[PDB]
């Protein structure tokens, strides 16, 4: 059939098989997570360490977008950086037009028109890609992932790349904890307990963790790496828990 | 792999000439016969409307006869729908040659310009050959009358007479027994409306299912005027001889 | 066949192997060169008497200092030849300065290997392919005399001699020995007819093969054809008398 | 109005010994009647010994200058890493001159 | 089949089947082994020629001053990209008074190469470059990859038996890494590393072509009496 | 048919008869019934509204889409594509001959120039035609009252009598038989009703039966009594009561 | 294509767009080109023998691109339409630039050209039109004859047959024409070619055409007596 | 067989791609109920339970395009998406052009045409969405406009979109053909949106949450969407009723 | 200063009563040199007769123009054209160029074919329909002819008295300007008989 020879066709299925081979090539890739906070938002990413050759913390999946939006992806890794690349000249416009830093449930909406535009043309195949990003705006935290369906939504939590069940099922204390999130410092720890415990499906190849945050209270609106001693003594909480 | 000849009249046929040619014939032989006999005292262009029933008004109908200019006139013969989009550009061309010259365009000439339209289609793109033959009737000064047909191919060729589309063979070898280079106007008339009765099935060949016209230098001072019979006049004409 | 984007599960294009099976059919061109000049021969070929051998040609100056022979697809050389004379003259604008032979080789290899059904990048007014070689020779002052190969799959090749078209298979390994560094002009010459006669069956006669050279003093000179037949003789003398 | 083309002023001096080439410049920019520095550079060595200076206007001065080191960097990138000549460099600069002609 | 004669449709595998033979090319490449410390960085390569008669051809396109590469897989894809890198440097000089930093190259090049597997038709890439450079915070080493993944390592090989060089870079990590402001004690170390790839052939100036940038050195391809000593 | 030259439509199918049109014929023909009926002094055009839900506002479906006020449209086929084509048709009209002679098309004029889209549509190997056949009516007083046909292959023809959709055989024999030109408008419209439910009578009210006439000129529609030499709109549209009255007077 | 890859190059290195060229040529009339030392005679079949046609009006196949140029043609009639007129714009443009006459040679090029062009660019084919250039370059007594073919190159020949039953032909023309004595005389000249047509078209002096190219821009029709003259004299040969 | 598959023309009739743009509309299982009320227009439809997604107080659906216009989409979310930027261009263009929006059935209209062009291009698929337009114009009134993929709009005096539309258009039917009046006479909105509420519970057999349903409620001069809780105030008065 | 009075010369047209009379000067002159005494300005096609004034090249290209136009309109239409198309049309065509504009006054005459009325407009140098039956007035002497024909004016007359009238006005009108002079050419369209006069005048 007309359906698996080219992209963007009407099937019974109600979606083109592209659509479908789309989504486990998502998977491919590490773990990503986000959770929102009291205060902010925080994103903790594994990052693999392939080799001793492959140099530490330096080959980094984060990228800063704005001063105010963290970006990180999961998936054809080439056509996650290509995205990020697409979404900063989107957000450079928007910043000359309306002398602004793009707002968060504003720069979600471009994107998503972009994913969607490329499902209903052929010549243009879409991404393969989730994106989890946002931080702190005028109009306060927030935090969507962008499925390649073209479809967005906001989360309290939310999980990409290969150990999503055990991401999500975690997740669901947090909020039986505290239905608004974690204060800031506290959800920092208890974000790196979830990366270890997504680290035994990726236990092939050792890991670095790696944490970022835009928070109002203590990265100042801004968003900057959680490094040093606050990132050792998060690395020394999950070691002793995984025992 | 594979993958070509299925949009692109550019790749060229196994064959070597044009599959997307001949498919052009036949929509031509659809449709009905047109007669043109060439003559020095004038031409004759009849030809069978394809429209049919008195259900249709035919005798409103224009739908083969075109005037191009006031000295040359085609008989259209294949799809009607594409003619009519060939009719226009030929009025443009035509009219732009008078407005540059002051100078009523040569018959060779405009009927080549049109020959190299059909051409374009099939030399660039997959464009179809566009599936309509035309007969022209044409007076240059030089060379008197002129008769030529197109193909939609992109080429023409220059005709004492000419049958065209349907029973192209019944018709050419009548019309080559009473062929004459001496031939009359009134005798060019007569001859089409028999070889025209006998292509038909229709033995009377209603006047309202009949289309003629005469260009005519039997009009004053040797000038070429053009006189479509209207309807009426056909009926006159049946009953002369009287298959009515 | 299959796209530009196409590549083999070899690595390959598929366009660039079909390519290489062309040259085989063109003409036999054939190239030793030396310090003193780099020699050219090509057979011309006669298939009918009618046919005026005389008239065509195989070697065209491109400059006035740099031949160029062609093997292959000859639909395809007249494009490479019109692109070769503009660049040289552009250079010989811009810079006033010696036509590098090298960077005449540079030039005609971005406009033959950039082929591609549509571009975003880059200009395409190529769809397929330029399968076609060329023998690039010449004098450049800098580095002397040159003589480079040019090919369809990539990067040209420096050769100090080199054989191509129906008769490469048995003019090359024979070309590996006999080629060497005490090879003067009046060596080269002989040489070239040598190896052309044996290789061809078309019999070495000057209605159906011509020489050409390179010497920097007189710039590239295509030979007179009484020059020609005086060497086929003597060539003859030579092997009937071992 | 926004004055087309202006001035700076100064003076340059080339001259062609028989195994040397010396070219000066002094270091006093003006505009009218003020010192805009008493010390500016304006002679440029682009490479290959070869000295350039433009004096005139100093925006139609410095776009110049920037395009011909271009040209030299590029003309030994193409060319396998050969010397710009003195005579080519020549030739070419006519060529951007005649090209800001208009 | 129809997923490796588009380049528009998504595999079932979830990576286009024509990504992955475009690498075979670059197994068929000349075999090249990249490796670096801190201060500087060497990539030293294998010269191929076609013929016994044939001089060898210059794997290594300088592409600037304080740039070069080394190229292992088809060359028509190449002439594209050694333009753009010198597009990139020329740009990043004359307008922000800056040279281009290696960090900055790879990254605008993934998105390029991606934008054109994505779009019908254009050039899917089938090269895989060892980009060597001097910045800021020294001399580094990035992996090309035509795929457009980019990876900054101390040490890579890409080629034919690239197992034997894989080996040495493995075990000469620790030793090599603490080896800094040696360019010498460093080229050594490179030809050495590609000694193991090698079987029955002469290592021999002809052969092997040698570059390096770093904080002392510009960039230079060095030859014939130049890795005479380091053989 | 579907054949590889169909597969692309600016080539040239083997049969020498173009794939599309015939599946353009086959959308018209599943089409509900319209009719068209030519007199002396008028046209009647007459359809029945697709059936749909009794929720649904029937209203906003109105079959006859005027091209210009003068001058109406009726169709069988794709609804979609009908109101497509009408916009463009629209456009047309006003641009060639309004802003040069400043006034609507004579009808003959009009109908031209549709044909000629629709082939336009078929040559490129996008584009596909409309899945309608038009009936246009309209009148003039250079070349009296009048009616065509024109065909999704792009080429129009004047009709006496004709009709569309799906009961077109069972209205055509019957026009011929009880109608003859010499017949007035007034009487035609009694006799495009009885047509109508020889296809399918049901319900018959004018909440789902559309008739309009065009004839004598329109004071009313006029708008404005200016200058004695204009005239209104010689289409006049019917009420619903009045399409009810001759079933009281038929 | 909505995905189809329409590009070609052949497994055998060798697109089939200019092989299939070759056979619509060879369908199409024949037509012989054989020069003097002193005029070059184009001879080609006409189709004559058919039904009610005014062969006046009726285009002929040679056709003058210039004053000391023609051009005559085998295959379809229709792709060679659009290169008359190519190659009409271009015998004015070459006197209008290098204000010089046109060269023989210089046409030739322009003309094939077109359709090598068109080998190289996507939407486009190569005409299937093969045709003989020939003329009397001014201020020159050498006559010239030229064939060029499909792929769009060209080679001089001494003479040269084209179109159908192109080796029965030439067969004929290898014994019977030669390299080694070219006709000297014009009108014998006119007389081995009309006898090679006599072969492939069996007389009809309509059916026959023989344009003779004399010196120095003087192009001129052979009269139908003259063809006329030369058929009977040939008959008389065969008897003895 | 190919033309059956891609959007180009089928000798059906009737393209294929318009039928499987239908059984696409269907997976997401959205239930509407759209009614004119006597100064109002009400349009309810089934909120997907919030997993965490978005605000669980709102997880749109109902997108509010300009002063008086509002929008229910039943069918893909992507699709859904796209429509809804195109309809706030499009609104923008006419508010320029003539000062004033668009009226509730021109706006229908004007979507119409652009989906019919898109299956016309061979590349290009029409949309997947189900979109009803509703409205409370000033010179038309109450209003309700569907649009469906195939490039047809047509007016409504009350509508479902869904699976289970038939069991809502069945109820509606016979109340508005009993009381003979083709809307809610209330003049209040309250007691517009109080009716409807009733009316979705029955249909469907089964109670409903403020977390099972979003309401937007058109207004003259106005459009706006309920809080999560004044949902809930209107469902507790019908409740203890 | 415009380079319509640079060359001069008149078209007057005049309304009768089923019968309509248009009439001009043949002199074409180029300030002081007289070039023709023979070159027209009325033209016609079929019974809508065209009068163009102005500067000289303007005319032919115009008049070539608008025998494209209604040359089309003849063939489509499949009938002659009105004077009241022809009117509307003319206009039109002369705001296209509004910049660069055309630097002629023609005159529209005619008698339509339908209605049977004598017909006259005029349109200004970018075009505008001017109604004023009793004369349509243009050229450099338009003010002599203005209040020549007023005084002389009586309605709706036969074809001989009105003969008469637009011989005495373009007679004293002309020798009383400079640019205008050198014969006269008079159509008298009775209904759709031209009899078509050159006028004796005293030439200098």
């Amino acid at each position: 059939t007309g359906y698996d020879l080219s992209n963007s066709v009407f099937s019974p299925d109600g979606r083109n098989f592209q659509v479908e081979y789309a989504v486990k090539a998502v998977e491919n890739g590490t773990t990503s997570i986000g959770i929102k906070c009291n205060d902010g938002v925080v994103f903790a990413v594994e990052k693999l360490i392939t080799s001793k050759l492959l140099v530490p913390q330096k080959n980094v999946k984060i990228q800063v977008v704005d001063r105010h939006i963290g970006c990180v992806y999961s998936g054809l890794i080439p056509d996650g950086r290509h995205l990020v690349n697409r979404g900063r000249e989107e957000a450079a416009s928007f910043k000359k037009l309306y002398k602004t830093p793009i707002p968060i449930p504003a720069f979600a909406d471009r994107l998503g028109q972009y994913v969607q535009a490329h499902t209903l043309y052929n010549s243009v195949r879409p991404f393969g890609v989730s994106t989890i990003f946002g931080g702190v705006d005028k109009n306060g935290a927030h935090l969507y992932m962008l499925e390649p369906s073209g479809s967005y939504w906001g989360y309290k939590g939310a999980a990409t790349g290969k150990g999503r069940q055990s991401a999500k099922a975690e997740l669901e204390k947090l909020v039986d904890h505290h239905p608004e999130g974690l204060s800031a410092r506290e959800a920092v720890k208890q974000a790196a307990k979830i990366i270890y415990l997504a680290h035994e499906d990726n236990k092939e190849k050792d890991f670095e963790l790696e944490i970022s945050w835009c928070s109002l209270s203590e990265t100042n609106g801004l968003h900057k790496f959680v490094k040093g001693d606050l990132l050792q003594e998060a690395i020394d909480f999950a070691q002793k828990e995984i025992n | 792999g594979s993958r070509r000849y299925d949009s692109r009249t550019t790749i060229f046929s196994p064959e070597g000439r044009l599959y997307q040619v001949e498919y052009a014939l036949e929509s031509i032989s659809h449709a009905g016969t047109a007669i043109g006999i060439m003559a020095s005292d004038g031409i004759v262009l009849a030809a069978e409307r394809k429209v049919t029933s008195t259900l249709l008004e035919q005798d409103t109908s224009t739908e083969k006869l075109y005037k191009l200019n006031d000295k040359i006139a085609v008989a259209v013969a294949g799809l009607t729908a594409d003619a009519e989009i060939l009719i226009n550009t030929a009025r443009i061309h035509a009219q732009n040659y008078l407005k540059t010259y002051n100078e009523d365009i040569p018959v060779e000439i405009l009927v080549r310009r049109l020959s190299d339209i059909k051409q374009g289609y099939t030399q660039h793109g997959g464009l179809r050959p566009f599936g309509v033959s035309f007969i022209y009737a044409g007076y240059d000064d030089r060379y008197g009358y002129q008769l030529y047909t197109s193909n939609p191919s992109g080429n023409y060729t220059g005709w004492k007479a000419i049958s065209v589309g349907a029973n192209t063979s019944a018709a050419q070898t009548l019309l080559q027994m009473d062929y004459k280079d001496d031939m009359k106007v009134d005798d060019a008339i007569e001859l089409a409306l028999k070889t025209l009765s006998k292509t038909t099935d229709s033995s009377a060949l209603t006047y309202d299912r009949l289309e003629f016209a005469t260009i005519r230098k039997g009009a004053n001072d040797g000038e070429v005027y053009q006189k479509i019979f209207k309807p009426q006049e056909i009926k006159d004409i049946l009953v002369k001889t009287g298959i009515t | 066949d299959r796209g530009v984007s196409t590549f083999s599960p070899e690595g390959r294009l598929f366009q660039v192997e079909y390519s290489l099976e062309a040259i085989k059919l063109g003409s036999t061109a054939i190239g030793i060169a030396t310090k003193e000049g780099v020699v050219l021969g090509v057979e011309k070929r006669a298939t009918s008497p009618l046919l005026e051998s005389d008239s065509i040609e195989k070697i065209v100056e491109i400059d006035r200092h740099i031949g160029c022979a062609m093997s292959g697809l000859t639909a395809d050389a007249r494009s490479m030849i019109e692109h070769a004379r503009t660049a040289a003259v552009t250079h010989n604008l811009y810079y006033d300065e010696d036509i590098n032979v090298e960077s005449l080789t540079q030039s005609v290899c971005d406009l033959a290997l950039r082929f591609g059904e549509g571009a975003s990048g880059e200009e395409r007014l190529m769809s397929r392919p330029f399968g076609v070689a060329l023998l690039i020779a010449g004098h450049d002052a800098d580095d002397g005399y040159q003589l480079f190969h040019a090919e369809p799959s990539g990067t040209f090749y420096r050769y100090n001699a080199k054989a191509i078209g129906s008769g490469s298979e048995g003019a090359q390994a024979e070309l590996l020995n006999e080629w060497h560094s005490s090879l003067t002009l009046k060596e080269a010459e002989l040489l070239v007819l040598k190896i052309l006669k044996q290789v061809m069956e078309e019999k070495l006669d000057e209605n159906n093969a011509q020489l050409s050279c390179i010497t920097k003093q007189d710039g590239f000179k295509i030979y007179d054809n009484e020059k020609t037949a005086e060497l086929i003789k003597e060539l003859k003398e030579k092997e009937a008398a071992e | 109005q926004f004055n087309p083309y202006g001035d700076n002023g100064g003076t340059i001096l080339g001259i062609a010994g028989e195994d040397f080439a010396v070219l000066a410049g002094d270091t006093r920019n003006i505009t009218d009647y003020s010192i805009n520095s008493r010390y500016e550079p304006k002679v440029f060595d682009c490479g290959d010994n070869i000295v350039m200076s433009a004096n005139g206007f100093a925006a139609d001065g410095d776009a110049l200058v920037k395009r011909f080191k271009n040209s030299v960097k590029w003309y030994h990138f193409d060319h396998n890493d050969k010397k710009l000549s003195i005579n080519s460099a020549a030739r070419n600069i006519q060529h951007l001159l005649y090209g800001k002609r208009f | 089949n129809n997923y490796d004669g588009d380049t528009v449709t998504f595999s079932p595998t979830g990576r286009l089947f024509q990504v992955e033979y475009a690498l075979e090319a670059i197994k068929q490449g000349s075999v090249t082994v990249g490796l670096r410390s801190n201060t500087h960085a060497v990539l030293v390569a294998l010269k191929r020629n076609a013929d016994e008669l044939s001089s060898y051809q210059k794997k290594i396109i300088k592409c600037d001053e304080h740039m070069g590469l080394s190229l292992a897989g088809l060359a028509p894809d190449a002439r594209v990209l050694s333009n753009y890198l010198r597009q990139q440097c020329n740009y990043s000089s004359l307008v922000f008074n800056r040279k281009l930093a290696v960090e900055r190259a790879g990254h605008l090049l993934c998105d390029k190469a991606q934008k054109n597997t994505q779009s019908y038709g254009g050039r899917p890439y089938g090269v895989g470059l060892l980009i060597i450079g001097y910045d800021k915070s020294g001399a580094h080493l990035l992996e090309f990859q035509p795929s457009g993944n980019v990876t900054e390592l101390y040490g890579t090989a890409i080629g034919a038996r690239s197992q034997g060089a894989k080996t040495y870079l493995e075990r000469t990590l620790d030793t090599f890494i603490k080896i800094d402001g040696n360019p010498d004690e460093l080229i050594k170390a490179g030809v050495e590393a590609i000694s193991q790839s090698l079987r029955d052939e002469s290592l021999t100036v002809d052969n092997l072509s040698i570059a390096i940038v770093g904080k002392d050195t510009p960039f230079t391809i060095y030859d014939g009496e130049a890795v005479a000593k380091y053989i | 048919m579907t054949d590889r030259y169909s597969f692309s439509l600016t080539t040239f199918s083997p049969s020498g008869k173009l794939g599309q049109i015939d599946y353009a014929l086959t959308a018209v023909k599943q089409g509900v019934t319209s009719l068209g009926i030519k007199a002396t002094n008028g046209v009647v055009i007459a359809t029945e509204k697709k059936s749909s839900s009794p929720l649904a506002m029937s209203e906003t479906l109105s079959k006859v889409s005027l091209l210009t006020p003068d001058i109406g449209a009726v169709y069988s086929g794709m609804g979609p594509d009908y109101r497509v084509l009408v916009d463009k048709s629209r456009k047309v009209a006003h641009t060639s001959y309004k802003r040069i002679y400043g006034e609507y098309p004579p009808t003959k004029l009009l109908v031209s120039e549709v044909a000629k889209i629709m082939q336009e549509a078929t040559q490129s190997g996008g584009v596909r035609p409309f899945g309608v056949s038009l009936l246009i009516a309209g009148h003039d007083e250079f070349n009296g009252f009048s009616l065509y046909q024109v065909d999704p292959s792009g080429s129009y023809f004047p009709w006496k009598a004709t009709a569309i959709g799906k009961g077109s055989v069972a209205a055509k024999t019957f026009l011929e038989k009880r109608w003859n030109d010499e017949l007035e408008l007034e009487d035609a419209i009694h006799i495009a009703l009885l047509t109508l439910k020889e296809s399918v009578e049901g319900e018959f009210n004018g909440d789902t039966i559309e008739l309009a006439i065009i004839g004598d000129e329109n004071p009313d529609l006029l708008g404005y009594t200016g200058i004695p030499t204009d005239k209104g709109p010689r289409f006049r549209k019917l009420t619903s009561q009045e399409i009810n009255d001759r079933l009281e007077a038929l | 294509g909505y995905d189809r890859a329409l590009s070609i190059f052949s497994p055998d290195g060798h697109i089939f767009q200019v092989e299939y060229a070759l056979e619509a040529v060879k369908r199409g009339t024949c037509a012989v080109g054989v020069k003097g030392k002193n005029c070059v005679v184009l001879g080609c079949e006409r189709r004559s023998t058919l039904k009610l046609q005014d062969t006046r009006i009726t285009p002929s196949k040679v056709s003058k691109i210039d004053s000391h140029v023609v051009l005559s043609f085998s295959g379809l009639n229709a792709d060679s339409r659009i290169l008359i007129e190519k190659a009409r714009v271009e015998a004015q443009s070459h006197r209008l630039t290098l204000e010089d006459p046109v060269t023989v040679e210089y046409l030739t090029r322009y003309v094939a050209g077109v359709q090598q062009r068109y080998t190289q660019s996507g939407g486009v084919r190569p005409f299937g039109v093969s045709t003989l250039i020939a003329g009397f370059d001014p201020r020159d007594d050498e006559p010239k004859l030229y064939q060029t073919e499909p792929s769009g190159i060209y080679s001089s020949w001494s003479a040269q047959t084209i179109g159908r039953n192109s080796k029965t032909v030439r067969e004929f023309l290898e014994k019977n024409y030669d390299r080694k004595e070219p006709p000297a005389t014009v009108e014998e000249c006119v007389k081995l070619t009309v006898r090679s047509l006599l072969e492939v078209v069996q007389t009809g002096a309509k059916n026959i055409e023989i344009t003779v190219v004399k010196p120095d821009s003087d192009i001129v029709a052979l009269s139908s007596e003259e063809i006329n003259q030369y058929v009977t004299q040939i008959e008389q040969e065969k008897q003895e | 067989g190919y033309d059956r598959h891609i959007t180009i023309f089928s000798p059906e009739g009737r393209l294929y791609q318009v039928e499987y743009a239908f059984k696409a509309t269907n997976q997401t299982n959205i239930n509407s109920l759209a009614v004119r009320g006597k100064d109002c227009t009400v349009v309810i439809s089934q909120k997907k339970v919030p997993d965490k997604l978005l605000d669980p107080t709102t997880v749109s659906y109902i997108f509010c395009i300009s002063r008086t216009i509002g929008m229910v989409v039943n069918g893909p979310i992507p699709d859904a998406r796209n429509a809804a930027l195109r309809a706030k261009a499009e609104a923008a263009e006419f508010r320029y052009k003539y000062g004033y929006d668009m009226p509730c059935d021109v706006l229908a209209k004007r979507m119409a045409n652009l989906s019919q062009i898109y299956t016309q291009r061979a590349y290009m698929r029409p949309l997947g969405v189900i979109l009803t337009f509703v409205s409370v114009d000033e010179e038309l009134g109450p209003s309700i406009y569907k649009t469906d993929p195939a490039g047809y709009y047509v007016g409504y005096k009350a509508t479902a979109t869904g699976p289970k539309q038939q069991e809502i258009t069945t109820n509606l039917e016979n109340h508005f053909k009993k009381s003979k009046i083709d809307h809610i006479n209330e003049e209040s909105w309250e007691k517009v949106v109080e009716f409807a509420i009733t009316h979705m519970i029955d249909a469907l057999g089964t109670e409903f949450s403020k977390n099972d349903l979003e309401v937007g409620v058109a207004t003259k001069d106005k459009f706006f969407t309920l809080s999560a809780e004044n949902i809930e105030e209107r469902l507790v008065a019908i409740a203890e009723q | 200063s415009d380079p319509s009075s640079i060359n001069g010369g008149i078209v007057v047209a005049m309304t009768g009563k089923d019968c309509v009379a248009i009439a001009c000067d043949l002199r074409l002159g180029s300030q002081s040199l007289g070039v023709s005494n023979k070159f027209e300005k009325i033209f016609h096609y079929g019974h809508v007769f065209l009068g163009i004034t102005g500067l000289a090249t303007d005319v032919t290209t115009l008049n070539e123009m608008f025998r494209y136009k209604t040359n089309l309109y003849k063939l489509k239409e499949e009938r002659a054209i009105e004077p009241e198309t022809f009117t509307q049309l003319v206009s039109s065509s002369l705001y296209e160029r509004r910049f660069g504009p055309y630097f002629v006054g023609p005159v529209v005459a005619g008698i339509n074919s339908k209605s049977g009325k004598p017909f006259i407009a005029g349109f200004d140098l970018i075009g505008c329909i001017d109604e004023a039956k009793d004369f349509i007035v243009s050229g450099t002497a338009s003010d002599q002819l203005f209040g020549m024909c007023e005084s002389l004016y009586e309605p709706n007359l036969e074809p001989e008295d009105l003969f008469e009238t637009i011989s005495q006005a373009l007679l004293n009108a002309a020798d009383r300007d400079a640019l205008s002079g050198w014969g006269a050419v008079v159509y008298i369209i009775k209904k759709d008989e031209v009899v078509k006069r050159y006028l004796k005048m005293r030439q200098d």
